[PDB]
């Protein structure tokens, strides 16, 4: 049960055990899923070029495809439209340097990792 | 003359008067018809059998002709009119064609009359469904069912009335070629189907058979009791 | 079982510890409305009790000599009395107007603070504070109806800039009508869930009151408190309770309800502008509504929630059977074909009864046969009690 | 209720006519196809019990030796229209020694629709529209011809028309699969394919009716063996 073993070793922060678990498995797909888990956890491994499917495994562990996957999700979840801080403030329902700085922070937070903004 | 459209289309697309007539049928006594090999059997649940009631007069199985007889379920008075009209037309067809009517012909006339009463001004639909059994001129047994709407179908075995659904479910399971090998087995199947709904037993079963080249024969209560005894005996050996 | 003795020992220790903690901290009373002691600012409470004097609520009646430097204000202190007072030094003269509620002191009754207008608590509770759990994704077969409803009740509030630029005045009223179970209140709940402005739900039966003129008073106060917001939505569910057409039957047949309906009509489109209120009414008997209520400017859009077609019924079946543990080959198109004129409620009941048939047989997955039996039980067997055939004559 | 049978809605609809049109959607699906090689009519029997005899469910009817009809909806209502079609035909033959046009038969049947009323009507006049939809298919001087009739009396020639419960999906499939120059065998196969995907039950040679009216040949109801021959493919 390689994926849960890798999770358990990550709970142990035993880098040697992470490497041993990753290179012990012979299944390429299981190694890809484990690479996804490692990339999410922020743990990276320097695989050997002799290891089969080194390229895609390294790309998965480096989260280089994270941006494209996130954008594909957002396109599927039809939320690609940028949001102005006014749509969050909703001042039309309410019966400065600091204000502008706060609004820039809101614009950054709301549209984080989307790549598009109206502002 | 009263000219009012009693039967009109509901906005849903239904003829509500026809459905109410079918409900009146569903409030009637269970009548079961089984088409065997050389016999056709009609068994009607007698509802409640009062000891002061002249059982001859209250009969839900009536012979339309020498080769055709039907058992109804629904409003008795409407059924009497339908039976009388069918008998008159049977005699007219015998006069014209010089041949006894086929089961299809009398069934079609009854259904057409019912449909006419579901589409005529001032007339409510007949509140009876009929099970018409008989033999054609070639000796083929035939069983047909007509409903207040005016649609008729041929059935190997069928049931109408309050217990129609359960009896039809039972007949779908026990109507086989083996079960209709002999006349006795066919009558036993009819009695079993009636016993699925009849509570007391053979006392509330009026059974009448018709054999090829023979007239309708009403089974006496002792015969039905003997058949029920046979079924009860056969029940034990299957346990 | 080996740990049971230690389990009970530590559990009793925990209970004793919790009681001991509650001994020092608080958590008691709760019948006299006492907050937990962690929120007790007792010094500030004493300072408020001393410095902050109580103020009796009165109503200003007339301002004498408003032009000069000595304006006298006639106030009507509720059931107490009537006085001629002057404003306190901390209130601007232009902040008090005739007919508005004020708050005055108990010694000289000088006006100390202008107050919001009085609103009936029953009217106040009519505004929605918890949005429903229904989105527009839960309404199937009503694409055009939902679009027409949204472009009146949601789009002008969300993006008003698209309307002011072209000199466009969007409709300010929508009447959802259709047979029962077709989704009028479902769409209203979806609107209330998606809306950001103040949403007020009014049931017509709530506008029926014991006394004469009280229903009109509730309508007036409802539109008064709806006008205290920049944008507002009022939902009138079952408007046929009070929206019936005016008639004269010799006696006083429905005179008071007709007066309530007339007050609602006057608020919708009368001498005074309505405001930014966008009303919304749902009824299964639109034929009974008054012609003046069914008029543009009061009910500008009339969205019909007719029974779903084949595609709409299939969409509703997909919506309600989404979380079902159905089989792999459920022919939902066939099921939609098997119930020609059926409301969405009947489709939901068909899904629920198919699940119930599967549960009764102790099965964790509902087959297509279960859905067929559900259609037979709901669409066919229950068709005697169907509200559809009678109610499409009314719509 | 308060409304009469001959009442107009504010939208200009005859109320009882629309309500009878709604009755067809509860009927069984029928599909008619007209091709240069002939007219193919198909219908689903919709057997509700193994005990019911399929042969008694007659939903495709010989109007005349060159004309057949497939009915959907209230089958009992269709009997009067069928009888009037079969009596009106052979009356044209009686007076003119020729078979009627399919269009003429459909028009004569259409004239029966809307002949209902409450007051100022004959004792034999009907009280409600015929809650049935008819598909006439025949061969005449204009070759093969298929006409669709609905309870409003509006009859119209159709290249390929599907009526009944699955009229929408079957019509969409017919539009997808119909081309003007195709054989009668292709028409039969396509109609059977469309029926098979819309039946509640499983398609076999017992729960469907197939008939063909070809030029030269007469109206022909497909037997069980002929049905199994074409069903064995799909
Ligand atoms: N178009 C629809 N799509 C999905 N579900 C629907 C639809 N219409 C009705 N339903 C379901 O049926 C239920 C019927 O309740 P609903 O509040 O929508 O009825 P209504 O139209 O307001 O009826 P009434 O006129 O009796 O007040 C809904 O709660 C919902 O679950
Ligand atoms: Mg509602």
């Amino acid at each position: 049960r390689f994926p849960e073993a890798l999770r358990l070793a990550l709970m142990l922060n035993d880098m040697e055990l992470v490497e041993d678990i990753f290179t012990s498995c012979k299944d390429v797909v299981v190694q890809k899923q484990m690479a996804f888990m490692l990339g999410r956890h922020g743990v990276f491994l320097e695989l050997s070029e002799d290891v089969e499917e080194y390229e895609d495994l390294t790309e998965i562990m480096s989260n280089v495809q994270l941006n494209s996957n996130f954008l594909a999700l957002a396109r599927e979840l039809d939320i690609m439209e940028p949001k102005v801080p006014d749509d969050i403030y909703k001042t039309h329902l309410e019966n400065s340097a600091r204000m502008n700085l706060a609004s820039s922070f809101v614009n950054g937070f709301v549209n984080a990792a989307f790549g598009q903004d109206k502002l | 003359s009263y000219d009012r459209a009693i039967t009109v289309f509901s906005p849903d697309g239904h003829l509500f008067q026809v459905e109410y007539a079918q409900e009146a049928v569903k409030k009637g006594s269970t009548a079961v018809g089984v088409r065997g090999r050389d016999i056709v059997v009609l068994g009607v649940e007698k509802k409640s059998v009062a000891k002061l009631q002249d059982e001859r007069t209250v009969r839900k199985i009536c012979a339309l002709d020498d080769n055709v007889c039907m058992a109804f379920a629904g409003l008795t008075a409407d059924a009497r009119i339908v039976i009388n009209r069918a008998r008159v037309e049977c005699q007219s067809h015998r006069l014209t064609v010089e041949d006894p009517v086929t089961v299809e012909y009398i069934t079609r006339y009854i259904a057409s009359l019912k449909q006419r009463y579901t589409q005529s001004n001032g007339r409510r639909p007949f509140g009876i469904s009929a099970l018409i059994v008989g033999f054609d001129f070639d000796g083929t047994p035939r069983l047909y069912q007509t409903d207040p709407s005016g649609t008729y179908h041929a059935w190997k075995a069928n049931a109408i009335g309050r217990g129609a659904k359960s009896v039809r479910e039972f007949l779908e399971k026990n109507y086989t070629d083996e079960a209709i090998e002999t006349d006795d087995l066919t009558i036993k199947l009819v009695i079993k189907a009636l016993l699925e709904v009849v509570q007391s037993g053979g006392k509330n079963i009026e059974l009448a058979v018709m054999r090829r080249d023979q007239s309708l024969k009403i089974l006496n209560p002792e015969e039905i009791e003997k058949y029920v005894a046979e079924i009860e005996k056969e029940k034990e050996e299957n346990e | 079982s080996t740990y049971s003795r230690q389990i009970k020992q530590v559990e009793d220790d925990i209970q004793q510890l919790l009681k001991k903690i509650n001994e020092l901290t608080g958590i008691k009373e709760s019948d006299t409305g006492l907050a937990p002691p962690a929120l007790w600012d007792l010094a500030a409470d004493k300072q408020t009790l001393q410095s902050e004097q109580p103020l009796q609520v009165a109503r200003c009646t007339k301002i004498i000599n408003a032009d000069s430097e000595d304006p006298k204000y006639i106030i009507n202190v509720k059931q107490f009395a009537k006085f001629v007072v002057d404003l306190s030094d901390q209130v601007a003269p232009t902040d008090i107007e005739e007919g508005m509620r004020v708050g005055v002191d108990r010694n000289k009754y000088q006006i100390h603070i202008p107050l919001p207008p009085k609103i009936d608590p029953t009217v106040t509770m009519m505004q929605v504070e918890e949005k429903p759990d229904v989105t527009y994704s839960d309404v199937g077969g009503c694409k055009e109806q939902i679009e027409k409803l949204r472009e009146v009740v949601e789009t002008p509030l969300l993006h008003p800039e698209r309307f002011v630029n072209l000199g466009i005045e969007p409709p300010k009223g929508v009447l959802l009508f259709g047979p029962p179970g077709t989704g009028k209140t479902l769409c209203a709940r979806a609107v209330a869930n998606r809306t950001d402005a103040c949403f007020i739900r009014v049931i017509g039966s709530e506008l029926v009151q014991k006394y004469v003129g009280e229903g009109a008073r509730m309508v007036r106060e409802l539109f008064e408190m709806a006008r205290t917001k920049k944008a507002c939505l009022i939902f009138f569910d079952e408007i046929d309770a009070i929206g019936g057409a005016r008639f004269d039957d010799g006696a006083g047949g429905d005179n008071e309800v007709q007066r309530t309906m007339l007050e609602l009509i006057n608020q919708l489109d009368g001498f005074d502008p309505r405001g930014n209120i966008k009303v919304l009414m749902a009824t299964n008997r639109p034929d009974t509504l008054d012609p003046a209520l069914m008029r543009p400017g009061r009910l500008d859009r009339k969205i019909e929630f007719s029974l779903p077609d084949l595609e709409g019924r299939t969409h509703i079946f997909k919506i309600h059977a989404r979380s079902m543990s159905v089989e792999r080959d459920i022919r939902f198109e066939l099921l939609a074909r098997l119930c020609p004129n059926s409301t969405g409620a009947e489709i939901r009941s068909v899904c629920t009864e198919a699940g119930m048939f599967a549960i009764r047989a102790r099965r964790k997955i509902a087959t297509e046969k279960d859905f067929l039996e559900a259609v037979n039980k709901v669409i066919k067997s229950y068709a005697k009690f169907s509200a559809t055939p009678r109610y499409m004559t009314y719509n | 209720y308060d409304r009469g049978v001959n009442t107009f809605s504010p939208e200009g609809r005859l109320f009882q006519v629309e309500y009878a049109i709604e009755a067809i959607k509860l009927g069984s699906t029928a599909i008619g196809i007209q091709t240069s090689e002939g007219v193919c009519l198909a219908v689903e029997k919709r057997i509700t019990s193994p005990l019911m005899e399929p042969s008694s469910i007659e939903k495709i009817v010989e109007i005349d030796a060159h004309i057949g009809c497939a009915m959907s909806g209230l089958i009992a209502d269709a009997k009067t229209l069928i009888d009037k079609a079969r009596v009106e035909t052979q009356n044209h033959w009686f007076t003119y020694n020729e078979t009627m046009t399919v269009e003429s038969v459909t028009q004569a049947v259409s004239n029966l629709a809307l002949q209902f009323g409450e007051e100022d009507a004959d004792p034999g006049a009907m009280s409600r529209p015929f809650g049935v939809a008819l598909l006439f298919g025949g061969v005449d001087e204009k070759g093969p011809q298929l006409f669709h009739m609905d309870p409003s009396g509006t009859f119209v020639q159709c290249d390929a028309r599907a009526i009944g419960s699955a009229s929408e999906g079957a019509q969409s499939s017919l539009q997808e699969v119909y081309h003007k120059s195709m054989t009668l065998k292709e028409a039969i196969k396509s109609s059977l394919i469309i029926l098979k995907q819309v039946m509640e039950e499983k398609l076999n040679a017992t729960n469907i009716e197939l008939a063909t009216v070809q030029p030269g040949q007469n109206f022909h109801m497909f037997t069980k063996e002929e049905l199994e021959e074409v069903i064995k493919d799909i």
